[PDB]
Order: structure tokens, then C-alpha cells, then sequence
DNA sequence: CCCGGTGCCGAGGCCGCTCAATTGGTCGTAGACAGCTCTAGCACCGCTTAAACGCACGTACGCGCTGTCCCCCGCGTTTTAACCGCCAAGGGGATTACTCCCTAGTCTCCAGGCACGTGTCACATATATACATCCTG
DNA sequence: CAGGATGTATATATGTGACACGTGCCTGGAGACTAGGGAGTAATCCCCTTGGCGGTTAAAACGCGGGGGACAGCGCGTACGTGCGTTTAAGCGGTGCTAGAGCTGTCTACGACCAATTGAGCGGCCTCGGCACCGGG
């Protein structure tokens, strides 16, 4: 009748989180807002990447996110940067920035 | 005649690659290498032609990384331009050496 | 055909919500259900390791925010803190 | 909402440009004409000599 | 078969100029195509590592994916 | 003594030795500095603070090893700031 | 406490050089040393204590240390029991 | 680099089915909480003194400058193959049949993990000449 | 091309810290012995995604020329090292006190678990429009 998502206010899957994670092994008993939680904070960074990846793309003249908009995103964003660091996004490319020693004048 | 001075053309060039997004590799010269790797690995072994994408993709984000560490090296010794001496303090300061 | 299952709708459901008007590509839909799945499996690994310390045979929503506290830069774990607890305490009303 | 496009130049006359197509035919048969008889006098399908 | 010189002299400049050198030195080509080489043979002895197991005729992106992750070189877009 | 002698002496003693090189009673005083602005009245074990002195004691070996390695690159023998700058940034520390 | 980090003086920062190898120190080396010294015990400390006040526990173990040097990537051997 | 035109295939929305999410119901067990305690963390104070702080002096190392020599950089033309479509067929995956391996439970039993005291058994600290190992002449 | 003048080994010794070794406890383990479950191995077989043919231009490559950058030599200056003297708080270990990590004992709500029902999600298909491509300003 209603899916825990909605009861919770979440779009994300709460449901299928739980599923996961009973499944995946990680633990012998999964808490009732455990997966609530783990559903909570992946629909937070998600609504983060996706707002910083679209006003990066529609800063650019588009209205579709792209991966080198999203790249763009994730590199400048400090705290996303930090968690993702050692991630390398496909068809990302690199931030503009040429080193003052090597720009002329 | 007309020619550009020396380092004029090459910021146009870095310019131009770091905000286009395309592999820089060629395709097939990469692939024809990737099974030289694996042949000495496992004899007539197959690839899924993403998986050749995905090792070109990260070969090509790594060697990104390993150059601007060379760069970076490189300007740490008041010299413009990079060498072989500025990959290997890269790589050690990395963690890779 | 199998069934292979990714998180597309909510990802785009997230996505009108933030940006009513800007779409998504499909590689873009891709790279953003992989990095959901990535922050899956290390939250729940280092929420598996926590209750494993702990001795708990349980991993439940204090373990999930412990989990998230030693995972995020500061700011960004303040900020799913907040909504992960205001989420389960809207569920516990229901 | 800064900048704008523009374009002008909309002029084509019909009698006038029928006029001017039927001068350039002039200089399309001169074109014609001296290709062809540079080509037959100059050409003359030949070789020439090694340079050692 | 000796096919590493694939990636050659304008391909390792083009990704200098992504990596923003501005100036390549006579000697760094053939350093470039070592480290690759090293890079590409850990990555595809960890492929087929995963492949051997699977028991698959076929290397797979995601047996690339599980190499990356395993190198710490997580990538995304191809599944994983 | 000429200048670096009584350096190199110094440098061959502790790459011999294994033992703490920064002092206990005033590196405790730190850790329960850095401790308060995370919890007051914390305890620590002396086990747990003992652990931390040695992985600060080799992060900082490390961290130094490599900073030797960028001064000789600009033909330097002393380190200056801008090597430690560059270890920690080719780290992705303060990248 | 406070300005506890100058409790890591000149002699011990020029010991932790000499085992590092390094030869010759400069002037402000002590204090960017002490200041990348205090960042990493920030981040080691906050993972202890996030380990430790989610054990509800008032003491801070060898093993909080353990586990946060190894989420820091600085596994530490010999207090491990 | 910016702007107007065309164009196409990949994005995004609809259809339909099914399998996972949900609703209802039970057992039990890990946990929440209070009770007790005894270790270890905290505080303090004095005798000892090794390390730290401050200052003087000069010597050698940073650093700035200059000069040569070349080794990359930009541009033109010349040669190789990467790239974009068809055509077998070789494998990656659905579908069915079936057994060795592990699960679960319950006793029976070898083994290791300390509390304690006893007896060996390193090498830290101390002492000295022998050896470099300098550095000023 | 020496020699005071330091510093660094090298070897020996001993007795107090610590491995090392019984002595019995037992309780958490380790394995043996029935009974039950179950998922993946194995054999086919249908079906896409590889690997293999011939052209087209686009990029790799070869060369050239001179120009600006690397590297070496040299010198000026100052600051970083070393030594001496004064100062300070670090190491020691001796005593006092209580705070809470830990063991423990009891009672209990939450979740795994099992069965039935329902609709959220996902493969699939088609229509369409955001941006790829392009030639003039």
C-alpha cells in the first residue's frame, strides 16, 4: 500500500537498500531505519551531484547533464573532491588551468 | 611566411585537449597492445570490446595524472619544461616507486 | 534477457526534483549509478566493520551515521546526518 | 541577454543579375579557351632528361 | 609482436598537453611507454585473474572495473 | 666542526636507532589539545597514545624521506617549504 | 589545552629529519612541519573519537587509534593485541 | 569564438508483466539498563638533570647572473593506418536435469589461555682502549 | 703531509627485566556422528557480439631552421650550523583518589523468518527534439 520511501519522505529505494543489505553480507540482522539511513544519505549526495552537474551544464548553454559537466562538478566541489579523489570519472576530462610559469608575460 | 614563436602553439594545444573530452590514444594501436599484454598472461583469450574502452580510459586518466605531476616536478625545479627525472619524483613522491 | 537493475528512475526522479528542466544522458545516468553503488558498498563496509567492532551482530542506524561521520569532508557529513536522521524520524512516525 | 545577431545585404535583381551572369559567361569561355590551348602547346605529352 | 610503440610520439603529447605541459623533453617518450606498459600489465594480470575465475573465454569490463578497484584506480561508467 | 659533519653524524646515529624522537609528556599535551575540540573530558590509554606518537613519529620519516628527494631535484641540499609543499600536494593532501 | 603544538620543538623536528635523511633544515621547515604534524593528528584524533563516542565509551582505546590510522590508510602494527 | 540552419539517433515517455517489496504473524535473542568493582587514569609534589633556549661567529650553501650549446618547437610536405560498414560463427548466456557438499543438531572430547610461582636467560648501561676520522697547519 | 682533537667502534661484564617453563582449571572450542537441504556442475542450444574483408581520407612521421631553454661556471651574501653558557621543564616514582570500562544479571522489543498478496520497476518499443555538424562573420 505504501512503499517505506514514501513514509519516510525519500525517493530513493528504501526497500531495495534493505535488500541489498541483508544480502551483501554485511551484517546477520539489518536495522529497521538502517537502510531508511543508508537510503537518506545516498539520496543526499545524489540530489548534490545532480544539482552541481546540471547548473554546470546548463552554465555551458546545454540542458542535458554530460560526464565532462559532472567531471567539472566533482572537481570543484572541495567536499565532493575529497570523496571522490582516487575515482576517475569516463569522459570526464581535467579543470582549465594553465600554470602562471608556464602562461606567458 | 609566417610561424608562431615557440610556446604559443602549445598553449593553444593544452588550451584545446583539456576542455575537449575524447580518448587521445589511438584506438586500434592501443587495443593491438592490450592483447600483446594479455596474450603473455593467458593464450587466445577474448576481450568485450568495453572492456578495451574502460582500459583505455584509465591508461589515459592515469598518464593525465603522472603528467601533471610532471609538470608540477618539473616547475619545482625553475624549469618549463618537463623530463624524465621529473616522472620519476612524481612516481616516488606517489607512493608507485 | 537478464535483468540487470540500476537505481535510473530515483536517479532521475532526484534529478527533476533539484533541476525541473535540465535532463540527463544516458552515460551520465551510468557514471551516477555507479558512484551510488560505490558509496553503497564502502558506507555499508564501514558500517559492517563498525558493528564488527563493536560486537554487534547488528548493523543499524547509529552504525549507518557513525559510518557516515568517518567517510564525509565536514560539512557534507553534517549535512547527511541531518537527513539521514530527519529521514528516519519521519519513518518512525508512520 | 547582452548581445544579438544581425545580417543585411538582402539585394537581387533579377534582370540586372540575368545581365551580369550573361557577362560572366565571357569570362567563363575565356577560361575555357585558354586552358585549352595552354594545355595543347604547353603540355604536348613528353619527358625530359635525368640530372646526374 | 612488439606493438607497445602504438602509443607514439603525438599521442604522449596530446596527453601531456591534457595533463597541461606546455614542453616535452627528447627523453620522456620511452619512459611514458614503460610506465604504461607497467600500468597495462598490472591491470590486464588482474583482469585475467578475475577472467580465470569466472571461468569466461571473454575478459569483461567488469573484470577491468574489479582490476581498477583493486589497484585503487576506481573508474565509473562502465558499470561499476 | 665543519658545517654538515656533525649533520651526517647526526642522520647515520638515527637511521640506526628505533627509539621515540619527539618527547612524550609534550606530545600527550597535544593530543589532548587536539582531543578537546572533539570531546571534553576525554581518557586516553597510554597504549592508544603511544600508537599515535609512532604513526605521527613515521608519517613524518615518510614525509621527510620525500622531501629530501624534492630539495636534491632543484640541486638543493637544504629543504626548503615549497618541497614539503610539493610532497604533500603530489600526495593529495592539500591537493 | 592550547598551543600544545609547540611542544614539538626545533631539536625533535631536526631528530625526525636526520631519520628521514635529510641533511640540511631550513628556518620555516619547523613550522610547516608542526602545522602538517597538527592536521594529521586532527584527522587521526577525529576518527578515534568518532570511533570512541560511538561505542559510548569515555576512553579512547589503542584499538580507536588502530582502526583510524587504518581508515587514514597508516596501517599500525603492535597494538593490535 | 559566436550564430543560424538542418538533422538524427539517442533520451525520455508509454505498455505490460513479474518478482521483489509489503502485510500480517511468531520466537527468540542480543541488547538496554541497573548493580558492583577494581583498575587505571588523573592530580600533585619534590630531587635530579638533560635537554632546550639564547647568543656569537664565520663558512659554506642559496641564489642570482651570464654565457654557450643544443635540443626541443613550429611549419611544410610525405606515407601509414585508424576508422566506418557487411558477413560468418564462436562464443556468452537461457533452460533443464541431477548429486556432492555443506547446514543443523547433539553429545564426546583434545587443546589451548591464563593465575601463579619458580628458574633461567637476554642485553641495556657502564667502562675502556682501539680505530678511525677529522680538520687546522 | 701530518697530528691534536673528536667521535665511533669494538668487547667485556653483570644483574634485573623478560622470555621460558611447569601445575592444575576449565570453558570455550574441535571434531565425530546422523539427518536434511541446496545450489551449481553438466549438457544442449538459440542468439547476438566478435573477428575478419576492402576503401577514404586524417593523423602520424620525416625534415628543417633557428630560437629560447638547460646546464655549467662563478661570485655575492647571509643564514644555518656549532659551540658555549644560562635556563627550564622533562623524566622519575611516590602517594593519594575516584571514574568509569568491564563483568554481570534480568527482562524485553526488534528483526529474521515464513507465507500470501500487490504494484514498482524494468525490458521493450516508438516518437521526437537537444545537441552534433557545418560554413559564414
Amino acid at each position: 500500500a505504501k512503499s517505506r520511501s514514501s513514509r519516510a519522505g525519500l525517493q530513493f529505494p528504501v526497500g531495495r537498500v534493505h535488500r541489498l543489505l541483508r544480502k551483501g553480507n554485511y551484517a546477520e540482522r539489518v536495522g529497521a531505519g538502517a537502510p531508511v539511513y543508508l537510503a537518506a544519505v545516498l539520496e543526499y549526495l545524489t540530489a548534490e551531484i545532480l544539482e552541481l552537474a546540471g547548473n554546470a551544464a546548463r552554465d555551458n548553454k546545454k540542458t542535458r547533464i554530460i560526464p565532462r559537466h559532472l567531471q567539472l562538478a566533482i572537481r570543484n566541489d572541495e567536499e565532493l573532491n575529497k570523496l571522490l579523489g582516487r575515482v576517475t570519472i569516463a569522459q570526464g576530462g581535467v579543470l582549465p588551468n594553465i600554470q602562471a610559469v608556464l602562461l606567458p608575460k | 611566411p609566417h610561424r608562431y614563436r615557440p610556446g604559443t602553439v602549445a598553449l593553444r594545444e593544452i588550451r584545446r585537449y583539456q576542455k575537449s573530452t575524447e580518448l587521445l590514444i589511438r584506438k586500434l594501436p592501443f587495443q593491438r597492445l592490450v592483447r600483446e599484454i594479455a596474450q603473455d598472461f593467458k593464450t587466445d583469450l577474448r576481450f568485450q570490446s568495453s572492456a578495451v574502452m574502460a582500459l583505455q580510459e584509465a591508461c589515459e586518466a592515469y598518464l593525465v595524472g603522472l603528467f601533471e605531476d610532471t609538470n608540477l616536478c618539473a616547475i619545482h625545479a625553475k624549469r618549463v619544461t618537463i623530463m624524465p627525472k621529473d616522472i620519476q619524483l612524481a612516481r616516488r613522491i606517489r607512493g608507485e616507486r | 534477457r537478464s535483468r540487470k537493475e540500476s537505481y535510473s528512475v530515483y536517479v532521475y526522479k532526484v534529478l527533476k526534483q533539484v533541476h525541473p528542466d535540465t535532463g540527463i544522458s544516458s552515460k551520465a545516468m551510468g557514471i551516477m549509478n555507479s558512484f551510488v553503488n560505490d558509496i553503497f558498498e564502502r558506507i555499508a563496509g564501514e558500517a559492517s566493520r563498525l558493528a564488527h567492532y563493536n560486537k554487534r551482530s547488528t548493523i543499524t542506524s547509529r552504525e549507518i551515521q557513525t559510518a557516515v561521520r568517518l567517510l564525509l569532508p565536514g560539512e557534507l557529513a553534517k549535512h547527511a546526518v541531518s537527513e539521514g536522521t530527519k529521514a528516519v524520524t519521519k519513518y518512525t512516525s508512520s | 541577454r547582452r548581445k544579438g545577431p544581425h545580417c543585411e545585404r538582402p539585394l537581387t535583381q533579377e534582370e540586372l543579375l540575368r545581365e551580369a551572369k550573361i557577362t560572366e559567361e565571357l569570362n567563363l569561355r575565356s577560361l575555357e579557351t585558354y586552358e585549352r590551348l595552354e594545355a595543347d602547346k604547353k603540355k604536348q605529352v613528353h619527358k625530359k632528361r635525368k640530372c646526374p | 609482436r612488439d606493438n607497445i610503440q602504438g602509443i607514439t610520439k603525438p599521442a604522449i603529447r596530446r596527453l601531456a598537453r591534457r595533463g597541461g605541459v606546455k614542453r616535452i623533453s627528447g627523453l620522456i617518450y620511452e619512459e611514458t611507454r614503460g610506465v604504461l606498459k607497467v600500468f597495462l600489465e598490472n591491470v590486464i594480470r588482474d583482469a585475467v585473474t578475475y577472467t580465470e575465475h569466472a571461468k569466461r573465454k571473454t575478459v569483461t569490463a567488469m573484470d577491468v572495473v574489479y582490476a581498477l578497484k583493486r589497484q585503487g584506480r576506481t573508474l565509473y561508467g562502465f558499470g561499476g
